[PDB]
RNA sequence: ACGACCGUAUAGUACGAGAGGAACUACGGUUGGUGGCCACUGGUGUACCGGUUGUUCGAGAGAGCACGUGCCGGGUAGCCA
RNA sequence: CGAGUGGCUUGCUACCUCGAUGUCGGUUCCCUCCAUCCUGCCCGUGCAGAAGCGGGCAAGGGUGAGGUUGUUCGCCUAUUA
RNA sequence: GUCGGGUGAGAACCCCGACGGCCUAAUGGAUAAGGGUUCCUCAGCACUGCUGAUCAGCUGAGGGUUAGCCGGUCCUAAGUCAUACCGCAACUCGACUAUGACGAAAUGGGAAACGGGUUAAUAUUCCCGUGCCACUAUGCAGUGAAAGUUGACGCCCUGGGGUCGAUCACGCUGGGCAUCGCCCAGUCGAACCGUCCAACUCCGUGGAAGCCGUAAUGGCAGGAAGCGGACGAACGGCGGCAUAGGGAAACGUGAUUCAACCUGGGGCCCAUGAAAAGACGAGCAUAGUGUCCGUACCGAGAACCGACACAGGUGUCCAUGGCGGCGAAAGCCAAGGCCUGUCGGGAGCAACCAACGUUAGGGAAUUCGGCAAGUUAGUCCCGUACCUUCGGAAGAAGGGAUGCCUGCUCCGGAACGGAGCAGGUCGCAGUGACUCGGAAGCUCGGACUGUCUAGUAACAACAUAGGUGACCGCAAAUCCGCAAGGACUCGUACGGUCACUGAAUCCUGCCCAGUGCAGGUAUCUGAACACCUCGUACAAGAGGACGAAGGACCUGUCAACGGCGGGGGUCUUAAGGUAGCGUAGUACCUUGCCGCAUCAGUAGCGGCUUGCAUGAAUGGAUUAACCAGAGCUUCACUGUCCCAACGUUGGGCCCGGUGAACUGUACAUUCCAGUGCGGAGUCUGGAGACACCCAGGGGGAAGCGAAGACCCUAUGGAGCUUUACUGCAGGCUGUCGCUGAGGACUCUCACUCCGGGAGGAGGACACCGAUAGCCGGGCA
RNA sequence: GUGGAAGUCUGUUAGAGUUGGUGUCCUACAAUACCCUCUCGUGAUCUAUGUGUAGGGGUGAAAGGCCCAUCGAGUCCGGCA
């Protein structure tokens, strides 16, 4: 089977949602955790030196 | 016996499933009571048709050379 | 490389893992305060899927209802006993000391009260030999002489449902079903099959390994494999 | 846009002890190539006509579908070898 | 032993292309060369004849079918001018 | 699709009718996920729609989803999270152990709903009628009340009960047809309340010594049949519900086969087939309460994923519509849906191309190869070789039969079930279409079913049962973690870990020198601490004594890595190739030699065989069965070929509409030669050449496409290897700390483990922290 | 005779797979498609949903296969001009 188009058609499975703290369509439903804000997983908000310049 | 095997396996394999499920599949006198109706239930287990007695054996026979020994000493 | 095989197993995934779930129970001696007088009645025969062996439901006089590792002999209607006093018929449980030298044993206690260690499988037993006020001498299935407490407890007879290795698999399905019971990844791919990255005898334009297969006792692991420690190997001598 | 071969008469002759065995010329045919043509033979021919299976239109009659004819038998013109 | 011609083989060289000139063999379809295998016209013969051998002119036409092998090549079979 | 017609400024494709078609596990009906308003109405055509559009999933504006009894909600599953504890430099990190919570919308468990009616759009939700469940309150009954039952369960075979559907018979109602007398539709009616009860189990009677019973197994003096009785089923029968409802009308009765549903019997396991909430147990009247969330629509060749209205992908239920037949098969046809797998018009419609039909005579000559195509085919009877693991081989092979019509026989309770007989009879052909094997032999490989390179490899590769070796007594072996801790393990040698070989059968020789592993070890070597000597008012430092693991040394071991020659009638380096097999999928010479077979056979098979460079679990030989595996032979077959022809359908060609891309330094009508960085449309010399346009097959533009994969170069990269260099985990071992009392020893008090506790085992060891030596491609 | 076993046979039942055609397509209907052919189809079977394992790590009947068109070490951003 291609992992392709063909591979496409078995996507309907609901997983990355609007999240309640942020607003962002990052709240994994299954794990319960949000890729953007680190709700679910941080009391503290989720964040990252890498995300700008290292100068900036 | 062995002949729902086919042409596949070879002598030995079939030979010895036909032997052991033979003498598994033979009248057993019961403990119990002395009558030969004991029949696998199982892995391990046999129970008399005529009495009910369920009981633990071998695992295809009733008695092994092993627990026969237990009796005497 | 990549981790081994044998290193994948070790973290416990599912993969690895028994079917925990699925088992009946932790075949173990019942304890009893002290003078013997417990015993119950033998209720049923199980099947045991951890062990491919059958095992006993039994009611206790003081109503605890426990399965137990039962030996050849034993069924529905027999009264068993454990303690000190325990009579000395075959499924009754009683201390190495009470027990008359020279008569088959089975679920051997390795600490008193620990519940039963040895000798538990398909059809096998250990052998009282020596008694003694302070060691009891057994002669494991392995037929290593095994020095233990006394006061451990064991049950009479040798352990149901033996012979089961008598019968060949014969198809690579009955494996399959049975593999499906145990904390046990099957099949098993040969390491010389692999590719070098996989294992130590991987590799090569044909299937051989590339070094000895003895590996020394201090070898690390993803590189014990073959023939551990091996004080000797193939059928000569 | 024609190339080449076989055969007959020449002749059982010339030549030759014999065995064997030509030619010029005149004929008939074959093969390969070339161009055209369909009276003849052959192919096609889901034009056409018949037979017949299953099913549907109640039967009969007469029909549809079964891959672009359901299958089978015959086959005009034309196109072809 | 000596002097050459060809540019089909092999070797040599490293000029051309590494921001790619698609491989071998086969096939199909076209043109050509002559150092001519057959055919035409000839010369010599250890040319009687018949069948040959060798040579000259000559490239119009022909040079086919198969068995093994991917084979080119080559071996083999029956036809063939 | 076509002919008429409707609307409109405008109609091939928007709507009506007729005629003609397409879809039958779907192109129909109901839904899960997912989408998210796409649903309905009105108004529109700038956008989207493969053409057009008055149409629309498009644009704009409004409207639309109603629940005690359908889901959610509640329960618990694999498993997840939170808190506590502990770890970690630390945490948003981490395993265990407690507690708590989360975790199932088709498709796990589960209190309770049916029928009719209604809207443009909802509907077990609204309306009408009827029924039912739970909780609470009141009243009567009741003292019972928690034991038990249920929830609640695997795979295979099977009996009985039985509804719908389908079919048959006959009657009634309506319709169709018009030579007959046939053909079609309907003939209805729920939940619920009540009642009936087969099977299983049991009781009494009875008293079988051979009877009883089954599809089959089976049953019995430990009490068979028979007889009587207890318990006891359907989504089933029956009555009510119902002068409810529905129907234009009639508003049926019997039967067979019987999905659902109910209830039994048998067989299998080195496999044992959830749990919890809840229900029952545990009566009745009346009344009150029953909130919250979901509900539109699509569910796909246009509403989902795939950038698209994408020929792909995407779960469940309807598996009982008719004929057909073994059939959930084909073909044909209902119900229901559709003409939206959405551009049309024209030319006998040429060449050429895609699918495909038929081709005389020959019959594999084609080709790497029978690739492609073809042949055969269903069912019954007869008959069936080598070989074989006795199963198989086998549908071997081969031979015969096959329709229709008339009258019958047999099996069975019967079928609209099956098996036969006699007679008549038509065709070229009776499995008449459809459905539907070509067959046989030799050799190689792997035993077999199975697995695999999603996207050029399905194989001989992997797996497998089987064979074998290794480690380990569980405070284990093996493995994960920095640690706290963890997998194996609800396990315990008939175990489970680590490897090799790879069914069966006959077998599996010789070698321990090297390397590996393991055991032993007088002596030799072997680190640090402590100790002794020298040195230093101390210290650095030098040396000694002692000596662990390890090494030297010795031994064991090849189903451990591997080896099995040259020379002579021993030498390297341990042995010197045994059974077998052999020009091999291993043989350079090589198309080896002989034979078979063919006109001819580098092929194939057999024999020989000095084997460039076969050989025994790096398994050897051999092998029935199996195989989209490799090679070869035969019969049959045939457009593969001789050698091509004609035809069919879709394109191609012309016309309306829509409308890209690739590519482009410039110039460019070229051709023959030459030259040039040696492969020129453009330079040089000649030749030819009036321009534009249509169709064609692709000779050239070293055509387009891709900063060459080959090769080399770079003090480039990466994956992999090892007795490369250097280090790092990990294992072993000495020493110090924890650590205590009296080169060998006892004890108990730390510490560790077992025990519910009492206490037991072990014990200054072990664990842990620090350090030293050895091993150490496991890793950088 | 009964019985009805099997990693058993035939089989486009459903469903799974993917051998040949080196066909059609190859600015595709499609960044793995279409058709015919072909294999399996009671079991080591196929499948929905839920759920676990994470990057030198998983997972792997082992092909260096697979881990969202990405694999001899995923993807994203950063180190980084
Ligand atoms: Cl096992
Ligand atoms: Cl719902
Ligand atoms: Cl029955
Ligand atoms: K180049
Ligand atoms: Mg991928
Ligand atoms: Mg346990
Ligand atoms: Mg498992
Ligand atoms: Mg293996
Ligand atoms: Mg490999
Ligand atoms: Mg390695
Ligand atoms: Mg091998
Ligand atoms: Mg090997
Ligand atoms: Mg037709
Ligand atoms: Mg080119
Ligand atoms: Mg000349
Ligand atoms: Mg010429
Ligand atoms: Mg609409
Ligand atoms: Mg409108
Ligand atoms: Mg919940
Ligand atoms: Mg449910
Ligand atoms: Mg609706
Ligand atoms: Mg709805
Ligand atoms: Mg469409
Ligand atoms: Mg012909
Ligand atoms: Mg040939
Ligand atoms: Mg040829
Ligand atoms: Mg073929
Ligand atoms: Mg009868
Ligand atoms: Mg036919
Ligand atoms: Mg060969
Ligand atoms: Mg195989
Ligand atoms: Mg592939
Ligand atoms: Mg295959
Ligand atoms: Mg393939
Ligand atoms: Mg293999
Ligand atoms: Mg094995
Ligand atoms: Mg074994
Ligand atoms: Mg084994
Ligand atoms: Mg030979
Ligand atoms: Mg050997
Ligand atoms: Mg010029
Ligand atoms: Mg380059
Ligand atoms: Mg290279
Ligand atoms: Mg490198
Ligand atoms: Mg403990
Ligand atoms: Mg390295
Ligand atoms: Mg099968
Ligand atoms: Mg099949
Ligand atoms: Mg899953
Ligand atoms: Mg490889
Ligand atoms: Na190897
Ligand atoms: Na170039
Ligand atoms: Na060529
Ligand atoms: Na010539
Ligand atoms: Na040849
Ligand atoms: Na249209
Ligand atoms: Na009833
Ligand atoms: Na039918
Ligand atoms: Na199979
Ligand atoms: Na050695
Ligand atoms: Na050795
Ligand atoms: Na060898
Ligand atoms: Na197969
Ligand atoms: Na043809
Ligand atoms: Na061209
Ligand atoms: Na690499
Ligand atoms: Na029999
Ligand atoms: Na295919
Ligand atoms: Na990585
Ligand atoms: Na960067």
């Amino acid at each position: 089977t291609g992992a392709g188009t063909p591979s496409q058609g078995k996507k309907n499975t609901t997983t990355h949602t609007k999240c309640r703290r942020c607003g962002e369509k990052s709240y994994h439903t299954k794990k319960k955790v949000c890729s953007s804000c680190g709700f679910g997983k941080s009391a503290k908000r989720r964040d990252y030196e890498w995300q700008s310049k290292a100068g900036e | 016996r062995s002949g729902r095997f086919g042409a596949r396996y070879g002598r030995v394999s079939r030979r010895r499933v036909a032997e052991i499920e033979s003498e598994m599949n033979e009248d057993h006198a019961c403990p119990n009571c002395g009558e030969d109706r004991v029949d696998r239930q199982g892995t391990g287990i046999w129970q008399c048709s005529y009495c009910d007695y369920k009981f633990t054996g071998g695992s295809y026979k009733p008695e092994t050379p092993g627990g026969k020994t237990v009796r005497r000493s | 490389g990549r981790r081994i095989q044998g290193q994948r197993r070790g973290r416990g995934t599912s993969t690895f893992r028994a079917p925990s779930h699925r088992y009946k129970a932790d075949l173990e001696h019942r304890k009893v305060e002290d003078g013997d007088v417990i015993a119950g009645t033998v209720v049923d025969i199980e099947h045991d899927p951890a062990r491919s062996a059958p095992v006993a439901a039994v009611e206790f006089e003081d109503g605890d209802r426990r399965l137990i590792l039962a030996p050849e002999g034993v069924g529905v209607g027999d009264e068993l006993q454990v303690g000190v006093s325990a009579e000395i018929a075959p499924g009754n449980t009683l201390p190495l000391a009470e027990i008359p030298e020279g008569v088959p044993v089975c679920n051997v206690e390795s600490s008193p009260g620990d519940g039963g260690k040895f000798a538990r499988a398909s059809g096998v037993n250990a052998q009282l030999l020596t008694h003694d006020r302070n060691v009891a001498v057994v002669k494991l299935p392995s037929g290593e002489m095994k020095r233990l407490d006394p006061q451990c407890r064991a049950t009479i007879g040798v352990v149901a449902g033996g012979g089961r290795t008598d019968k060949p698999f014969v198809k690579a399905g009955n494996k399959h079903h049975k593999m499906k019971a145990r904390g046990t990844k099957w099949p098993n791919v040969r390491g010389v099959a692999m590719n070098a990255v996989d294992h130590p005898f991987g590799g090569g334009g044909r299937q051989h390994p590339g070094k000895p297969k003895s590996i020394s006792r201090n070898a690390p692991p993803g590189r014990k494999v073959g023939d551990i420690a091996s004080k000797r190997t193939g059928r000569g001598g």
